[PDB]
């Protein structure tokens, strides 16, 4: 069998790589990466806007 | 060597000191520099050689997403201690274009290479013990800069007991030599004093200050000191929101290491790479919010839609919301001579009879823009203003910065203007003419820009105001400061049994809507509301407040309206029936500021609607707004002469 | 001193013997925000160490400036005992909630040392400056490197170097990546 692709579940699977980079650097030896503060970090390339009905999807 | 995450019991600044795993990080680093896959296949990096070299320019950039996604086993290893990997590096920079232009080693070297682009952005608050020695991207404002200062690096002392000169020696704020280990095996001898064999290096210091975008009523702004030394020198312009990257590093003294205990213990910031922002905040928005304001900008309303939302505490004065709305954009600021730079701002002079609330009108837009700030009267002067001495510690020069510098591209709101004093009123045309003011301290000049747009409130003389005096001569001001605003829609309130069912009607209906305890079932729970819209004297709903937070963000850094050549003659004639009009009652004449003001509010609306040139409707609402803030200004009697003629002119859409 | 030690061990006790309002002791949810590093609280009431033990609790107010190091191993100890923490971060003791004040004209010549707490109000307003607590020097006559340097209220620098043979009766040099700082603001 082939392969599809659609266009709401392929943004979610390229943005946890974007991610990982903001929780790593910063939870070793500064403060703790909350759900407040890292709206700005997530919206860079992305151009679109995060809240929490994303994180019940994941 | 190949293996990095098994680091066994090092830590992070002792497995990247030896010379083991560093074998294959340079060759890595190395071979990228002059073979750079892209997107399509375009090797760039080989031309930015050939471009540094022409102007010295030794400040080598390089995007971060190009290096995280070819090794993303090695994203995370960088951000780590970058304080000793970027210093060894520059050393890898100069065996490549030495390797392929010989003619670069007549010049100097030691390229110190850039970074731009960090995934990782912290304010200035957020910073305290636990981002030592760190490479954080942190922004904010340039209060003040320092020019040309010879710091004291290497002076030559002659001596004679071997035939060796002492030198060099190590003087900078950076690192010293103190006197017990000296650097030529422990050796001293006479010293000479010189004139001439002294080479200093260069070394400015820079003041950081937050962005008063977000600072509140009844917080206290902080300081951050700057350190910047050579290369990147006069990279930035007091009272500019710039960005500037460096390393949260301690400060090491050496002057009061022979008499004092303790040393200055303070954290400053190096310099490692500048970037001057204006142009990049709208290409970094988002895209929800591009589609739904096309939406709405399709119905022939849009015009009132942000007109019923200035200031929804006081209902009434519908002329008084126009002018504060078209203040905001300030205009395009052009340069429409072949050798003069006329200035192109909004400037509009509120003053209206003490009992209206005209400060509330104010304290509106101050939070629905990006950058406003607010100041009195006696709170300051001369001084405070724009710029004024010294540094009195260790005889040191440096200059200082007001209120108006640091509020560049904004609107600036300046409270109680006519009971200012003599000596200030006649020393701020300087600053609201050219944008610009050019200090002249110490043989150093150097020019910046300050884009302000001034809107003051001014009062009556002694008691209320009288609509029976001209306007130049009711309020306690200065003629040429008059001629240098726009906008002079003032009204009058008296008592009118007609209207005022409506100012006490709207003030009950806001004092329960703007109650704390209705904002629990409101606010705080969504979807509810006690109260919907008020009724608004157009019929068209109002806006919220992310509305206007994503509107001029967007409007002013994107279309650029031109300047044509439609019917524009007609103007010219027409000016000529009120000029030999005006002294026929008794008025004065119109000068040539209502001429070239025209281009102002035809470029203001035409940013609304998102026209790319300038159209006959929007010259058309413009002349109606120029003529109802002039007819305000002389007497009620000779109003009906003047309205009644020019009812054609009053009378568009 | 054996004063001293005594004080600590019975304090460690304090933490898992007195509890709170059910069988749970306020300290236990406080130990869970401790591993993240970037939050340090340590709040210890004085209304409820009396309860427990009163002639323990006067040496600790009455001398608190030579048990001040004591407090800083006791309760890391305790902590290791319920989640093994990295060596490389200290604590700090933030005792408060004390029912006695003292006013600022009521004091005499032997107010060092005493654990109390001042009134009035604040107006001025400094920034924040950093303090070197945990530094590290280096000899420049024999070119040693010396770890664990603490400064108390004066310039403590090695009189003796590593080498028993000579030593630097001069100045040293500030270490970069190894040096904690602790930042305080001077209202």
């Amino acid at each position: 069998p082939g392969l599809v692709l659609p266009y709401k579940y392929q943004v979610l699977a390229e943005m946890f790589r974007s991610m990982d980079t903001i929780v790593g650097m910063l939870h070793n030896r500064s403060e703790t990466p909350t759900f407040a503060k890292v709206q700005r970090g997530v919206q860079d390339m992305m151009r679109r806007r995060f809240e929490e009905c994303n994180v019940g999807q994941i | 060597i190949e293996n990095l995450e098994d680091l066994k019991g090092h830590s992070v600044r002792e497995w990247v000191s030896m010379a083991g795993p560093r074998l294959e990080i340079h060759h890595r680093f190395k071979n990228f520099l002059r073979t750079h896959v892209d997107s399509h296949g375009h090797n760039v990096f080989k031309e930015r050689i050939s471009d540094m070299c022409k102007e010295n320019r030794e400040s080598l950039v390089v995007n971060y997403e190009d290096l995280a996604a070819r090794e993303h086993v090695l994203a995370y290893f960088l951000p780590e201690a970058p304080a000793e990997l970027l210093q060894i590096f520059d050393e890898a920079a100069l065996e490549v274009v030495l390797a392929m232009y010989p003619k670069y080693d007549r010049i100097t070297n030691h390229i110190h290479v850039r970074i731009s682009h960090l995934p990782l952005v912290e304010e200035l608050r957020s910073l305290r013990q636990l981002h030592l020695n760190q490479l954080i991207r942190t922004s904010g404002v340039v209060t003040s800069c320092t020019g040309v200062l010879p710091q004291l690096s290497m002076v030559k002392y002659n001596c004679n007991k071997c035939n060796f000169v002492l030198g060099p020696f190590c003087q900078s704020q950076n690192q010293e030599v103190k006197p017990g280990s000296c650097p030529e095996c422990q050796s001293a001898g006479p010293f000479e004093v010189n004139m001439e064999e002294t080479i200093y290096q260069n070394y400015q210091r820079i003041r950081i200050q937050e962005s008063p975008g977000k600072v509140a009523a009844g917080r206290l702004p902080r300081s951050k000191d700057a350190i910047l030394l050579a290369d990147l020198v006069d990279s930035c312009k007091p009272g500019d929101e710039i960005e500037l990257t460096g390393i949260y590093h301690n400060n090491y003294d050496g002057s009061l290491n022979t008499a004092n205990g303790f040393p200055v213990f303070a954290t400053v910031i190096l310099a490692n790479h500048v970037a001057k922002k204006n142009k990049v905040a709208v290409g970094e928005l988002t895209d929800e919010d591009v589609k739904m304001i096309t939406s709405l900008s399709k119905d022939q309303q849009i015009g009132e839609k942000i007109f019923a939302s200035i200031a929804p505490s006081i209902y009434g004065h519908e002329d008084i919301k126009r002018g504060l709305a078209l203040a905001l954009f300030g205009g395009e600021p052009k340069n429409p001579g072949g050798k003069h730079k006329v200035r192109g701002d909004i400037n509009v002079l509120l003053c209206g009879d003490p009992g209206t609330a005209k400060s509330q009108f104010l304290k509106y837009i101050e939070k629905v823009s990006s950058r406003a700030i607010f100041t009195t009267g006696q709170g300051a002067s001369a001084v405070g203003l724009t710029a004024y001495q010294r540094h009195p510690v260790s005889r040191e020069w440096t200059l200082e910065a007001g209120a108006l510098v640091l509020a560049d591209r904004g609107v600036c709101l300046i409270d109680e203007f006519d009971k200012m004093n003599d000596q200030d009123r006649t020393s701020i045309h300087e600053a609201m003419e050219q944008q610009s003011i050019s200090i002249s301290k110490a043989g150093i000049v150097t020019s910046l820009q300050a884009r302000c747009t001034v809107i003051a409130a001014a009062n009556p003389i002694g008691g209320r105001y009288d609509p029976s005096l001209t306007f130049s001569e009711n309020v306690d001001l200065t003629e040429p400061i008059i001629s240098r605003f726009d906008i002079l829609c003032v009204v009058r309130d008296t008592v009118d049994p007609v209207q005022d069912e409506m100012l006490a009607r709207f003030v009950v209906g806001s004092h329960v809507r703007h109650h704390p305890s209705n904002k629990e079932e409101e606010g705080l729970a969504n979807g509810s509301a006690a109260e919907p819209a008020m009724p608004n004297t157009y019929g068209v709903e109002p806006l919220p407040q992310e509305v206007l937070k994503k509107y001029i963000i967007y409007a002013k850094e994107r279309v650029h309206p031109k300047l044509n050549q439609m019917d524009q003659d007609k103007v010219a004639k027409m000016y000529s029936d009120l000029r030999k009009e005006s002294m026929a009652t008794g008025s004065i004449p119109i000068t040539v500021r209502h001429i070239e003001s025209m281009i102002r509010m035809a470029e203001a609306h035409a940013r609304i609607h998102l026209r790319d040139y300038v159209i006959e409707d929007d010259v058309n609402m413009a002349i109606r707004v120029m003529l109802e803030s002039f007819i305000d200004t002389q007497k009620f009697s000779v109003m009906r002469s003047m309205r009644k003629t020019f009812a054609r002119y009053l009378s568009f859409r | 001193d054996e004063v001293a030690e005594k004080c600590q061990k019975l304090f460690l006790d304090f933490l898992e013997e007195f509890q709170s309002s059910d069988g749970e002791i306020k300290y236990l949810q406080l130990a869970e925000e401790l591993i993240r590093p970037e939050r340090n609280t340590l709040v210890v009431s004085f209304v409820d160490l009396e309860q427990f033990n009163q002639q323990l609790s006067t040496t600790i107010q009455e001398e608190f400036y030579r048990v001040y190091p004591y407090l800083c191993r006791a309760l890391k100890t305790f902590v290791k005992d319920r989640k093994e923490i990295p060596l490389a971060k200290d604590f700090y003791v933030a005792f408060q909630d004390l029912p006695t004040r003292h006013k600022i004209r009521e004091l005499t010549s032997s107010r060092i040392g005493l654990l109390t707490r001042i009134s009035g109000q604040v107006v001025r307003t400094h920034p924040v400056h950093p303090e070197l607590v945990s530094g590290t020097f280096l000899c420049l006559d024999c070119q040693t490197v010396i770890r664990d340097v603490e400064q108390q209220f004066k310039y403590t620098q090695p009189n003796i170097c590593r080498n028993p043979v000579c030593a630097n009766r001069r100045r040293f040099l500030l270490d970069t990546n190894k040096s904690r700082f602790v930042d305080f603001q001077k209202v």
